């Protein structure tokens, strides 16, 4: 029921500041001059780049690709992950091992400092299956959520 | 931008291109073009006639349903201009007639009638305006319509600053009064082909550095008026005192102004459309260096 | 990989009838200029069966070059027997399309497609 | 005064061009033989001075009447163009006015107006007899106001 | 109508009128509908 | 039962006798035979047996199928043929009619069947021209339908309905001038099929 | 059973004979085709006196588009979009919404009436009698875009023409 | 319920209006814009209210078969009324 957000508030135009700091409709010409101006008078940390939470990968390559050509490497999350260790070396480190349908299979399931209910629904909702037709053991630590 | 006015398609005939144009003096020769072309990628164009409906008639096919909307305009009202003015984004004149009649004469057509429209265009809040001259004007000139069109040059540019001010030589094409001049019947001209000076026109409504400029646009040749008019009747296998002064002016070179190669138009010899002209009146023209 | 033939065996009797259809349209360009009053030269025409022609310079199976004969000497008849108008002819032309551009900046500004 | 005799010599000729509408027919397709019923006793159009059968060298009006395909287009354009002036052109029913039933095909020119310009369009899959006879005496009371000479008299 | 006469009703015009077309009261086409797609207004206050 | 059309077993069994009959004389490019509840006989054949098939139901004494109806193209683009020639002949001796199917793709010409019947001249004209079948031995194969100098074979599945160009008089050159389609309105595609199986008898295995 | 059309002997007898020469010679059959046309000079003709007088017309006649009301004034059209899928040249086009009250009804009803092909299968689909062919061929337009009827376009027309639109359902619902 | 805005134009009863910078509106000029001045959602909210004595109570619009599908509306809540979801008409239970 989200996607009646996607008619309203919408960014439809390239904009720039003007004399008074305001944006102001412009061209594409026009704003990605501006932006290369930029880009080209600038190096390594002094270019930085935060990608959100619904970009896809052919965007975040790209981006990567053309911080990289300014030998930038400040190209960051807004979700923290720790980075001590292997990091993201190693994919097993971030990643949900198990697979969804896993837990089909699984007899006990921890889970720690989450709210899988509103984070993840559906994968609650795979969780609850187990505990209804497999008799799965589930602990939660942290807030004792519903 | 407004939402109604972004581009959209794949610019021809059912696209929207953006521009909504009033073209005054759109039923004559350079008019038939520019609203064709305009029509081609799918502007509103708003077409103000003096005339009567059925003289219009050969614009309506020339852009997809409710593209060319037709008003009644005179010259010397300011409120039938504003009507014609005040939704539009750009303002092409191409008003003027190559006589003078006993109810306009050449001061009207040329200075009092494009400085109401450009008057009344910056009041409306039009942001492009357009302006045919000449670029034989002169207030020197021997011919009454080359020194009213000097004069309105200069009230058009003190009136609408930001005004696209071109400046053609003598136009030839298949409706013209250049090449089928002489084919009815010490000078050098340079003339232009229709469809060139049509381009030029379209690419100064797209392109925000012609804004405030004037322009010249000029064939790729000059040619003697004598050798000219040789071709004319080996192609062809063969009037009043003022026409015959613009005809023996010999074309003005303006190298400081910018010309049709600087929009993007590269000109069109005479020879490769000469037949296209002649054809219907059934060796090449040393060219001046 | 067994086929029936069109008209050729293999691509070297195919060649044969390319080059004898490109003949049979080169010496017509002259003649169809000026049946139909074109506004084009007959040097512009001769180009555009070259262009029309290199094309298909690519193709190696024998029988899809019978096709294209097929169809290029049909598109050859309509043009002698004048079934085809004036219209007809210069529609190889496109001469009230705008050119489109090719490079990504150009397309990038216009729309959306590649 | 000279306005006077301007207006009373734009009553006569436009009185005497919608006084003898000569029409020639694209019968293209169906709408054809509702414009035949048209010129037949019941609604005889030749009663109102427009001709039956008429050579395109001396006609003023042209009826399209059907559906104008791909390959038809260059024909009548070809027409309309050697047809003399004054000529006005009257759309008949909906393949005409707009491509209709076979609007989206890949053969059918949507709508006669794309080809030459249009007077009047005349709605219908066929129009009546009596539904194109409406347009053809609209077409009359348009050319009734039209005002040629008073307009040149203002130049 | 003047022995079976129609039935009345509210909203029937009582003024009938003939073909407009060509007049200044001719109709004119137009999309019913209101915008869809909201635009993003930018702040008046500056701020960078 | 008033609602219902009747059966006419005569005329099937009737049908399928004269079914085997024109197997057993040309097994050489028979290759199925059936005829349809409502009783139409088909013979589907080896494309080579177009000519020898169709001249022996036109010539033979028990077929004598005299007239071609109708000659038509199928294009189904999931088989490897996608294309299916379609002959319906009609008998008047024995006031019957047969259908003879074959197939053709892209590139595999057809035999002409103008010497066996003058009516498929215009016939494969035709299917040449919408399907792009083409056809050996034609005496005249052409275009019939379609403008001059259209590219494409309009009836194929994956033709597009509206084409690629259309057609407009442009002042400029002052012609007819073909450009690539823009519809101010485009075709609404309707997905009408029902998600429910209307038919078991016809239902096909797994 | 059949007949032959011109299978007739020609008798030669001298008294036959002459009759056909006497034909040849005296134009006896072209004269006889003269008298059929003088007696059309003398009937009445078949001319009706347009527009002073009409061709008939019965109940079902399929004619201009109109929307149709309830006696109350509310809009019969329920945003159903039956006739929008039957019409056979996509020639309706409907966007909906729930109105302010919360009623289920149109935004959008446009018909292109040069891609109608006023079959009045539209009138068949609805449930509700909201749409239907009135009695009026009377709309010629001299420019294209008249003939391309919006919503505001066609309750005019149920308004202007209901009197008429009523009274023809009246007679004709009996045999739907 | 019509009603110009303050460029001067109709507003519809689907609410539409073209806006001050809509270039749009220039289709109106020397002509006029279409608008039907009889509003059915004003014109259904002037009937009254019917008094049923059955918590159900069928409509069919009036008319027998010239009206909509048969429906039937229950009354059992008394906060508000039933409403036909065809014609609008209300009804409450006495
Ligand atoms: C010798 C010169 C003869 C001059 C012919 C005069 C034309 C008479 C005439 O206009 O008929 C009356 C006409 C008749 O009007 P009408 O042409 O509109 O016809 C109306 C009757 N029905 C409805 C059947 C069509 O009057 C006019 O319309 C004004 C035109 C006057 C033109 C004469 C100017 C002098
Ligand atoms: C005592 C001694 C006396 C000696 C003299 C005796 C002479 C009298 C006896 C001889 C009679 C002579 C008749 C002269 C008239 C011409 C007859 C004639 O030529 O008819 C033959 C002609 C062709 O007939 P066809 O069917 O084609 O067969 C022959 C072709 N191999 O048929 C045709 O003409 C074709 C028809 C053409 C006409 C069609 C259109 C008009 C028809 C109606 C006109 C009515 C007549 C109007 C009378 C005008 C009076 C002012
Ligand atoms: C007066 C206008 C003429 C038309 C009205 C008369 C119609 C008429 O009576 O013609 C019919 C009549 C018979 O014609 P038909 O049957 O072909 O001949 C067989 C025996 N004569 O035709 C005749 O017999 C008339 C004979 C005409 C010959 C005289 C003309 C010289
Ligand atoms: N073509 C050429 O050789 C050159 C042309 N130019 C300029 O280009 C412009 C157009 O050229 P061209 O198209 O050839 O001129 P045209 O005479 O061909 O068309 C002139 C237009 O002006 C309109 N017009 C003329 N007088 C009046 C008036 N008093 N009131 C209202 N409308 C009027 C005419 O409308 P109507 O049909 O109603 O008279 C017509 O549409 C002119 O300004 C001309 O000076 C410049 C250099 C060379
Ligand atoms: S508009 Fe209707 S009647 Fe006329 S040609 Fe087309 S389909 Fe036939
Ligand atoms: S009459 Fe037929 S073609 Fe016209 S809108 Fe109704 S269903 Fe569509
Ligand atoms: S007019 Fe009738 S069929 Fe069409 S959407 Fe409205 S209620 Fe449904
Ligand atoms: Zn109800």
């Amino acid at each position: 029921f989200a996607y009646d957000g996607l008619k309203r508030q919408r960014l439809t135009e390239p904009m720039v500041r003007n004399e008074k700091g305001l944006l102001t409709h412009t061209t594409w010409e026009d704003a990605l001059s501006r932006v290369a101006g930029m880009l080209q008078s600038f190096q390594g940390n002094d270019v930085a780049a935060i990608a959100g939470g619904l970009v896809d990968a052919e965007a975040l390559i790209a981006l990567k690709d053309l911080l990289n050509r300014v030998d930038s490497d400040t190209l960051c999350t807004e979700e923290v992950f720790p980075t001590a260790g292997a990091g993201t070396d190693l994919r097993s480190n971030y990643l949900l091992n198990t697979t969804i349908a896993g837990v089909e299979e699984a007899d006990v399931v921890l889970l720690v400092g989450t709210n899988p209910r509103f984070e993840a629904p559906l994968f609650n909702a795979r969780i609850r299956k187990s505990w209804l037709h497999n008799d799965l053991k589930v602990a939660l630590i942290g807030s004792p959520v519903d | 931008l407004h939402h109604a006015v972004i581009p959209h398609g794949k610019g021809g005939r059912s696209s929207v291109s953006g521009i909504v144009a009033t073209v005054f003096g759109a039923t004559g020769f350079l008019g038939r073009y520019v609203v064709n072309h305009l029509g081609r990628m799918g502007s509103q164009v708003i077409v103000p006639h003096r005339c009567e409906p059925y003289d219009t008639m050969h614009l309506r096919p020339m852009g997809d349903l409710g593209q060319i909307i037709f008003m009644d305009w005179n010259g010397r009202d300011k409120d039938s201009i504003r009507r014609a003015v005040e939704h539009s984004s750009v303002v092409i004149n191409l008003v003027g007639r190559e006589w003078e009649t006993q109810n306009f004469d050449f001061e009207d057509v040329f200075v009092k009638i494009p400085q109401a429209i450009a008057q009344v265009s910056k009041e409306a809040g039009v942001e492009k305006f357009i302006h045919i001259s000449h670029l034989n004007a002169d207030i020197k000139s021997s011919s009454k319509y080359l020194r009213s069109k000097a004069v309105g040059e200069k009230e058009v540019r003190e009136t609408f600053p930001e005004a696209t001010i071109i400046k053609p030589a003598e136009i030839f094409g298949r409706e013209d009064r250049f090449l089928n001049y002489f084919a009815n019947i010490k000078t050098v001209k340079q003339p232009v082909y229709i469809v060139d000076v049509t381009k030029g026109i379209i690419n100064a409504i797209k392109d925000p550095d012609a804004r405030g400029k004037t322009f010249a646009f000029v064939g790729p040749s000059r040619y003697l008026l004598f050798d000219l008019v040789q071709y004319v009747f080996a192609v062809a296998h063969r009037t009043t005192r003022d026409k015959v002064e613009r005809i023996h002016t010999t074309d003005k070179i303006l190298p400081h102004l910018p010309g049709l190669e600087d929009l993007g138009v590269e000109a069109t010899p005479l020879e490769l459309k000469a037949i296209e002209v002649l054809r219907r009146h059934r060796q090449p023209a040393k060219t001046i260096p | 990989t067994s086929v029936k033939p069109i008209f050729s065996r293999d691509m070297n009797e195919a060649k044969r009838r390319v080059r004898e259809l490109y003949r049979a349209w080169y010496r017509e360009v002259p003649n169809t200029v000026h049946l139909f009053q074109l506004d084009i030269s007959v040097k512009q025409g001769r180009d555009k069966v070259r262009e029309m022609f290199k094309k298909n310079a690519h193709i190696t199976d024998p029988r899809v070059v019978d096709l294209l004969v097929i169809k290029g000497k049909m598109e050859l008849e309509e043009t002698i027997k004048v079934w085809k108008q004036r219209t007809h002819v210069m529609r190889f032309f496109h001469e009230t399309e705008a050119p489109r551009p090719k490079d990504f900046l150009s397309k990038f500004y216009v729309g959306h497609d590649p | 005064r000279g306005e006077y005799v301007v207006a009373k010599l734009d009553d006569l000729i436009n009185w005497a061009r919608r006084s003898s509408l000569w029409p020639m027919t694209f019968g293209l397709a169906c709408c054809a033989v509702e414009m035949m019923h048209m010129a037949a006793p019941r609604y005889d159009m030749d009663r109102f001075g427009v001709v039956f059968r008429a050579s395109p060298r001396q006609s003023d009006v042209m009826i399209v009447a059907g559906t104008l395909t791909n390959k038809m287009a260059p024909a009548l354009r070809k027409v309309y163009d050697q047809m003399p002036e004054p000529r006005y052109v009257v759309s008949m029913g909906s393949c005409a006015n707009g491509g209709g039933y076979y609007h989206y095909s890949y053969s059918v020119v949507r709508g006669c107006d794309r080809i030459v310009p249009v007077d009047i369009y005349v709605p219908g899959c066929p129009p009546t007899a009596e539904a194109l006879l409406y347009g053809i005496l609209q077409l009359q009371k348009k050319i009734k106001r039209e005002k040629r000479l008073r307009i040149w008299y203002r130049r | 109508p003047t022995v079976k006469p129609p039935t009345a009703r509210k909203f029937i015009w009582t003024n009938h009128k003939f073909n407009l077309s060509g007049t200044p009261q001719q109709y004119v086409p137009y999309s019913t509908t209101r915008k869809k797609i909201q635009e993003w207004v930018p702040p008046s206050t500056p701020y960078k | 039962r008033p609602t219902v059309r009747p059966r006419n077993d005569v005329a099937h069994k009737q049908l399928s006798a004269f079914g085997e009959y024109v197997a057993e004389i040309l097994p050489k490019y028979v290759q199925q035979v059936q005829v349809s509840c409502f009783n139409e006989l088909e013979i589907c054949i080896h494309p080579d047996g177009v000519i020898p098939v169709l001249t022996f139901l036109r010539d033979h004494s028990n077929a004598q199928f005299k007239s071609l109806a109708d000659l038509t193209a199928v294009d189904i683009p999931t088989r490897q043929n996608r294309f299916e020639i379609v002959y319906n002949l009609l008998s008047l001796r024995f006031n019957s009619r047969i259908r003879v199917k074959t197939y053709t793709d892209e590139l595999t010409p057809i035999e002409s069947s103008v010497p066996v019947y003058k009516a498929a001249n215009w016939y494969e004209r035709e299917i040449w021209d919408m399907f792009g079948v083409f056809f050996a031995n034609h005496p005249d194969l052409r275009r019939i339908l379609t403008d001059y100098g259209f590219e494409g074979h309009p009836f194929r599945k994956d033709f597009p309905l509206s084409g690629y160009v259309e057609l407009r008089y442009d002042d400029e050159v002052k012609r007819v001038v073909a450009e690539p389609v823009e519809l101010a309105q485009e075709f609404r595609k309707f997905d009408l099929n029902s998600p429910w199986e209307a038919f078991p008898a016809y239902r096909q295995p797994p | 059973t059949y007949k032959y059309v011109n299978l007739r002997e020609p008798s030669m007898d001298m008294k036959s004979v002459t009759d056909r020469a006497a034909q040849t010679l005296l134009w006896t059959e072209l004269i006889r085709g003269l008298g059929m046309t003088l007696s059309y000079l003398f009937r009445e003709p078949a001319t009706i006196n347009y527009p002073f007088e009409k061709g008939p017309l019965s109940p079902r006649f399929r004619g201009e588009h109109a929307l149709r009301r309830y006696p109350s004034g509310e809009e019969r059209c329920i945003a159903c979009k039956l006739c929008e899928a039957v019409c056979p040249a996509q020639a309706i086009t409907i966007e909906a919404e729930p109105r302010a009250d919360g009623s289920r009804r149109t935004t959008r009803y446009d018909i292109d009436m040069t891609k109608c092909i006023y079959c009045g299968f539209c009138q068949e689909a609805c449930p509700v009698d909201a749409i239907v062919e009135g009695p009026n061929f009377e709309f010629s337009t001299e420019t294209h875009e008249e003939l391309l009827y919006n919503k505001e376009k066609l309750l005019n027309n149920g308004d202007k023409w209901e009197a008429e639109i009523a009274a023809n359902i009246q007679a004709d619902y009996l045999y739907r | 319920g019509v009603r110009t805005s303050p460029t001067g134009e109709k507003v519809t009863h689907t609410g539409q209006v073209y806006d001050d910078g809509d270039y749009r509106k220039v289709r109106f000029v020397g002509r006029q814009k279409e608008v039907n001045e009889n509003f059915a959602i004003d014109l259904i909210a002037e009937q009254p209210v019917s008094q049923v004595g059955s918590r159900v109570i069928s409509c069919d619009g009036g008319g027998g078969a010239l009206g909509h599908p048969r429906v039937y509306i229950n009354l059992d809540k008394e906060t508000k009324t039933g409403t036909c979801g065809y014609c609008g008409l209300q009804f409450r239970q006495q």
